[PDB]
């Protein structure tokens, strides 16, 4: 009973901007622990692959080769929510992007990013980049 | 002496075991199976242990207290030797079955050698180092198994559990017990599905349906033990105060995960002191302490919910008042238990003392989660926080109005 709603995206020209946000409802912190949160991406052709995750606890941040350096995840921690702020978009990045968020742990444990470990989904939201 | 000193290897071997729960990625990998599945098998640890205790403590009562605490600390080798030994899925599975029956052992038996180790007095210091055992055993499971993870592994955390139940022993009739069991298994498993699920409704059948059918087929105890064991599940109700009070600061006012550590520990450091202050502070007297000096505690970070620049006092008093209050009641109560108990049924009564304070938690928990997850869902974080707290607040109070019936 833990809704991830999430928002943003959409079609924009190549070299462009996107913003994505998803904040994470009634999932609460245990006594010495956290969670990590970010989104996976699959276009109609290749399949479901990571992009950028970061923990919510100490803003422990962790990307994809592919997205590296144009793209930002990170929290409005006082909204309580992650966004990637994805730049200078190729025609690659074209899929539907997933927030995810894992089951809890220890804060001291690092960041995560293989789908099998993300345990909550999103319905998923669109990105296109084009001429 | 060297009574405790086996006695709390016993209870550091409920440490290790609810560690491996706030490190569930690293052996999701190791044991290949996905989360979810491999989640519910760590779960199955305290789920056997809460059904069993009551059982367990009975059977312990009849063949043995050393006898049973010899069995379990023996069943604590196997338990974490199985798991460390290979990792793989249907094998981890019974690892932690018989890790969860081998606490069920433990907890009730060597809660009754306490008793013949003092009967009068020394008990105090006796039940107080067990105290201590046990809160510093649970109070760091998580920060331990992950700062174990970190440096050495996942595996070097569950080595330590053989060779301390090992050092432990170097220190050293089924009436309806079936449908026990299987009221608790659905009662463990009602507070998880409640916030989960339908089986919500169906499941609380199973329970009810178990329970009367229980009721009609060893159920014998009129003292004020009663009082003191009706008093722990209403005290432990405002476990949750906690857990609502850690997201609160980390998700609204947005703190860091070390800054939710330095609040949490000031709670740990301080309860761990007052049990000490609890065995001299005697029965009646600190347990009213106690169960109303919490409700000051929730008090103090319910007003955080009306927060200003310098409430971060406001909050951290409210960490220590709830730390200490718990620390007062915490070696007394355990004491009015285990002392107005009968001799000849030891193991019976502190199963149950045991698995009142146990249920008492997961049930205040799941009140103060659902209530937190509804009122922030309804209204705001800082709002929807405050009216959780309050509900903790109602059953401090009642804690406290639960020592009404508890006679000196
Ligand atoms: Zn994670």
């Amino acid at each position: 009973q833990v809704q991830l709603e999430e928002s943003g995206g959409g079609s924009v020209q190549a070299g462009g901007s996107l913003r994505l946000s998803c904040a994470a409802s009634g999932y609460m912190y245990s006594t010495y622990s956290t969670y990590c949160m970010g989104w996976f991406r699959q276009a109609p052709g290749k399949e479901r692959e990571g992009v950028a995750f970061i923990k919510r606890g100490d803003h422990s941040t962790y990307y994809t080769d592919s997205v590296k350096g144009r793209f930002t995840i990170s929290q409005d921690s006082a909204k309580n929510t992650v966004s990637l702020q994805m730049n200078n978009l190729k025609p690659e990045d074209t899929a539907i992007y997933y927030c995810a968020a894992d089951f809890a742990h220890s804060f001291l444990l690092s960041v995560h990013s293989g789908a099998g470990q993300y345990s909550y989904w999103g319905q998923g939201t669109q990105v296109t980049v084009s001429s | 002496k060297l009574i405790l000193g086996i006695v709390l290897g016993v209870i550091t071997f409920w440490l290790f075991a609810q560690s491996l729960v706030n490190v569930v990625p690293n052996l999701q990998q190791s044991f290949g199976t996905d989360m979810g599945t491999i989640s519910i098998a760590v779960s199955l640890t305290a789920l056997f242990s809460g059904m069993f205790v009551v059982g367990a403590g009975g059977l312990a009562d009849k063949i043995g207290r050393v006898k049973m605490t010899n069995i379990g600390l023996l069943l604590s080798i196997i338990g974490s030797a199985l798991i460390i030994i290979t990792n793989l899925p249907a094998l981890l599975i019974l690892g932690r079955v018989i890790q969860g029956v081998s606490a069920a052992c433990i907890m009730p038996s060597t809660l009754a050698i306490m008793k013949t180790y003092y009967q009068g007095a020394e008990r105090q210091r006796a039940l107080s180092y067990w105290s201590i055992g046990s809160w510093g055993g649970s109070g760091i499971c998580s920060l331990f198994g992950g700062a174990v993870a970190t440096t050495m592994g996942w595996r070097w955390i569950f080595i330590f559990s053989i060779i301390v139940a090992v050092l432990s022993m170097l220190l050293i009739d089924v009436a309806g017990l079936i449908v026990l069991v299987v009221m608790l298994l659905s009662l463990n498993v009602v507070i998880t599905k409640g916030a989960a699920l339908l089986w919500f409704f169906g499941l609380i059948a199973i329970v009810i349906v178990a329970f009367f059918i229980f009721l009609n087929v060893k159920l014998f105890e009129n003292k004020p033990y009663t009082g003191a064991t009706i008093s722990n599940f209403l005290l432990n109700g405002v476990a949750g105060t906690l857990i609502v009070a850690n997201t609160f600061v980390q998700q609204g006012l947005g703190y860091t995960a070390l800054q939710a550590g330095y609040l949490s520990i000031t709670y740990l450091i301080m309860v761990l002191l007052m049990i000490r202050v609890g065995e001299k502070l005697l029965s009646k007297r600190p347990m009213l302490l106690g169960t109303f000096i919490v409700v000051i505690g929730i008090a103090l970070i319910s007003l955080v919910f009306l927060p200003g620049i310098f409430y971060v006092i406001s909050c951290v008093v409210g960490y220590l008042c709830f730390g200490l209050g718990l620390g007062i009641y915490a070696t007394p109560s355990t004491d009015t238990a285990i002392s107005n108990a009968p001799l000849d049924k030891v193991g019976v009564a502190s199963g149950i003392y045991k698995m009142a304070s146990s249920l008492g938690g997961a049930f205040g928990v799941a009140i103060s989660g659902a209530v937190y997850a509804g009122a922030v869902a309804a209204t705001s974080i800082h709002t929807g926080a405050m009216i959780a707290l309050w509900v903790n607040v109602l059953m401090g109070i009642m804690a406290f109005i639960a020592i009404l019936f508890a006679i000196p």
